[PDB]
């Protein structure tokens, strides 16, 4: 991670590919603010597990 | 006036009354053959359906 | 009397802040679910005209001879005579207030003479039954004949222009919002939306008791009893 | 002779036809148009007064 | 009045929005689901139509000697005669407005002199008898005769075409999207859907109690008391 | 007066739904599961011809003399006799309405010279028993005697022909959708499936509720009180 | 003859109706315009007393 | 009667104390947040404005000959005249107090000669119909003349100008603030916001019954009985 | 990823093409708009972690 | 026994041009009568309807 | 004075009562041609419907 | 009948309008061909 939100790491990338990938939603209905942005806090966990599987 | 009978029901009882009179004008217009003079094909394509004969004034 | 682009920006605000189609300025609505605003607000109006008393209007209806039904729509109005599906146009409006058929009850007709006709009377020779609720039967359409129908009315439709001006009391407008967030987030079908979509609902009743509670929408009435000394009574 | 009715039980030309006459139809859930649709009436002398 | 086009576009938006059939503009429904949603406006008129006294119509029903049954279809008009099912013609209706086979209860009944004839009257000779909602049993058939029924009507049946126009208080158009996402959402079988669609039929009640509350469908009626004054009573 | 072809098509978009057999154009039913739905139809129209007087039918009964008990079934009748079961015919019928087996309760017999005979009344000679529903018990076969029987009757048996025309009226036509889908959810013994059929029998018993609290199905009955000047009481 | 109204019985122009002698119309959740709106009477002399 | 400048930092410290837009000072909201606060404040103070009658103001109408129906917008007044879409100005207002369109309910007007006319008196010539809450319809615009209407009143709106004072008694702050955080949190469509706000719209309810359980905004009202000498009574 | 819905990664192609397999569905009914999204928002955290998988 | 809300329902925005009227019931009576003395020029299309003039003509143009 | 028929309407009845003479005027301004002066071009596009001949004082 | 003669005047009021707009356009060329009478015309006479 860069320590910054889109930034040139491989967390940050899988951070902020999960939010590009559920913005689709939210920009189109099916979703209201408060759900997309739970579901974007509920992936933290994934993203680091799996950056580091990744990267190593 | 106003009618007590309603304004419009008097106009279709006067008209019905005199339906002897129209039996009798319609009878003389189909069964005597009627020639009539019509300005162009747009009026003469606008006729009744006893005119049997035309004659279209150009 | 707000316009229709406060309106949306108002809504983009307080109730519809969540909501998908938010620009980026925060204080508008997307070109996209636009339609959907305006059709929900179309709907708050309908359902707030309809409670309260909020707008009493006239529309004064000539008397064609040989028509005894008299539907109040707009197909038959002076100025937006309809050709294609109207004989003969038999409502009477101005150019400046043209009859926009936004007849929800109709309640005290009067005539061109000034005798009052009641309504829905069997027993009443010189009465006007309404046999639906945007219709009029008078039985005897006497010579130089009007009736001035005073009636519940809704707000003009909302075409879409953002330029068209909201008659709505100012107390009301934090219930407005509630029904169109009612309405907005009770069609995603998702479990958190549907269970917002009930708070906004309630909300509008508990705004629509307290607007009812303090006599804000000119809902409690007081007449002269003139019956007193018809009745006798000396 | 002041006549008080409950918010919400006679709505609009329900009213009108109970001022003047002509039997009305009340909303149920509202009450019973013979306890609300209070008629003030005058006070009772108390007997202490006599 | 509204038409079934505008229908729906007003359904696409408030109730049926998480549908699958909605189109990619969200402003109209595909073309695969629109039996399934005019199957549902369709009923959803007729129990509208059927609590509330929306639409009293009357058609006048002539006598043909030898017949006493009289049912009120459509196949035995004038205008709609069907050689193939009917013997001959004897109800009554002009070109521009046919008979619509459109009877739920058959309400008063007057005749060609102007003699009202009792409904279900045992002892009532002078009475038509109705042996099932949509019929008519006149045991004498005199000559010269006709018969004005006043009836209960529902909605004529929306065929499917999107300029037939609606004929629904402005107001109860919050009950009839509610009533549509009820039947819509009930039939998916799925968890979230059935409990989306109890909320939808439980609010249409809501609503179809706000009218009846208001008296906004003409429900309340009074009339003069015509029996005083036959009864005696000076 | 719909067909069974339309309430195949309006059942496959409302009530079986989500149901297996709903052919890929969603507005029909597959050719498997139609003896299962006519199965319930008729079943449904049965119990809504049971509850609500909806099809009152008189079928006349001739005396044949050494015979006492009279069963009004199909087999005996003119136009449908079956000399292997019956030995001779007795009821009258005639060819466009032939006997259709659809007496549920008798309700009240005349004679042919205009007498009404009583119904299980024990001291009243002159008096028909019924000792089982479907059949009549007259203990005097007189000379040159006819009877006609004034029962409640249900919707004659649909056999499966897609042409057949069905006499419910509109109103219940939602309810008839949910106690088929109740019929059809509860034969799956899965859970969802069950839950969901309890929801449809509910909404049947709702729908039958607010037909019988609106007099859609002529319930409400009136009559002019004969007794009065007969018991004296001048 | 000290009239007690309850505290959001009557709105604003619905006591001016009533301090007026016009019917008025009242808030039927705040409770009965002949048990609420006391109308404050001479008391009972003790029997004691006399 | 403090600021809308400090409106802002008050509301920063107690009740949008964990909203995103508070600047790092924690003293004041930043500039994207702004109109979405001061859309709630506005909102909030007609509501207190609705329920209290917490600013009765009149203002004077003259009367133009030939128009009857005289709506209390602001187009018409004097120093707000709009050509564009006002024949004529007929309000008047001074320079430093111009009208605000600030009308919520009309309460008692008088007349220039000093007669009070009755509103919304069917049987009274000399009465004032409100058709619309912000309207007025004087059915004899005589000569000379003018009608001082006391009203109840919104604050005047909020532009938006951080040095517009507000008018607020200081003990319902504790309301307004409680009502903003209602505003703000429940738009936000999370569990944890959605629960708060609860929270602080009852809390508003709370403050703004002990305002009310202790008269601090004067609605309890003692009037002399001057209708007892009047009805007789010596 | 690359950090865009339908992307030429692994973990796009793996949760865009779960999406275009539940859409099949919510296009043909049987499900609606609400819960087709429920159901593609909890495949991120298998998508990301099949998407790792596959590609080491 | 006030109409007056009448003319403003129906001639309310335009009753202006109305009162403007009433208030030259004078000066168009006087306009009518000078009218009728024929003390002007008159236009005229072709001589033909030059002839076709009132006895008391005392100018007349003929354009074409 | 303050007429009780509504001051407007006085003024509308006013009016009525001299179409007849209204009538009149606007006949004869109808069939007989006019001929008008006008200042400029402006007040030249700024005429009557009935005005077929017209004079232009440059 | 208010609503008779009310409707009578509005139907008339783009003619009323165009008579009153022609009393104030009044502008009608007045041939004297003498001085004296010329100078005897009123005082709304102009052009001449």
């Amino acid at each position: 991670t860069t320590r910054v939100v889109g930034g040139s790491g491989t967390f940050d990338a899988l951070m902020a590919s999960a939010a590009a990938h559920l913005k689709q939603e939210f920009k189109e209905g099916r979703i209201t603010g408060g759900e997309y942005t739970k579901a974007y806090i509920a992936i933290v966990e994934t993203c680091m597990g799996n950056a580091t599987q990744y990267l190593l | 006036v106003d009618k007590v009978i309603g304004n419009a029901y008097a106009v279709v009882r006067a008209v019905y009354c005199n339906l002897g009179n129209l039996k009798l004008l319609y009878d003389f217009l189909n069964t005597y053959g009627m020639v009539l003079g019509v300005k162009s094909e747009a009026e003469l394509k606008k006729l009744n359906k006893l005119a049997k004969y035309a004659r279209v004034y150009g | 009397m707000r316009k229709l682009s406060d309106v949306y920006k108002v809504l983009a605000l307080t109730s519809l802040k969540s909501a998908g189609f938010i620009t980026d300025d925060k204080v508008n609505i997307e070109a996209w679910g636009k339609p959907e605003v305006l059709a929900h607000i179309n709907e708050g109006l309908t359902r707030l005209h309809s409670r309260f008393v909020l707008r009493t209007n006239n529309c004064i209806v000539e008397m064609k001879e040989g028509r005894t039904d008299y539907p109040l729509l707009a197909r038959y109005s002076y100025e937006r005579f309809d050709p294609a599906k109207a004989p003969y146009p038999y409502i009477m409006d101005t150019p400046q207030e043209p009859f926009q058929e936004d007849v929800i009850k109709i309640l005290n007709v009067y005539d061109s003479k000034g005798i009052r006709r009641k309504l829905n009377d069997d027993h009443d020779k010189n009465g006007l039954f309404t046999p639906r609720p945007d219709v009029l039967q008078c039985m005897w359409p006497r010579h130089f004949e009007a009736l001035n129908v005073l009636y519940q009315a809704k707000h003009p439709e909302l075409t879409g222009d953002e330029n068209q001006e909201i008659d709505l009391p100012e107390t009301l407008y934090s219930a407005l919002e509630n029904w169109v967030g009612y309405r907005y987030h009770t069609g995603l079908n998702t479990e958190g939306s549907t269970a917002k979509a009930a708070e906004y609902l309630q909300l509008y009743e508990s705004i629509c008791g307290e607007v009812v509670d303090f006599d804000l929408a000119n809902g409690s009435m007081s007449n002269t009893n003139v019956l007193f000394e018809k009745r006798g009574w000396v | 002779g002041q006549r008080a009715y409950p918010k919400g039980m006679l709505d609009t030309l329900n009213r009108r036809r109970f001022e003047d006459g002509l039997d009305y139809e009340y909303n149920p859930q509202t009450g019973n148009p013979s306890q609300a649709i209070i008629e003030h009436k005058f006070p009772e002398l108390p007997q202490s007064a006599i």
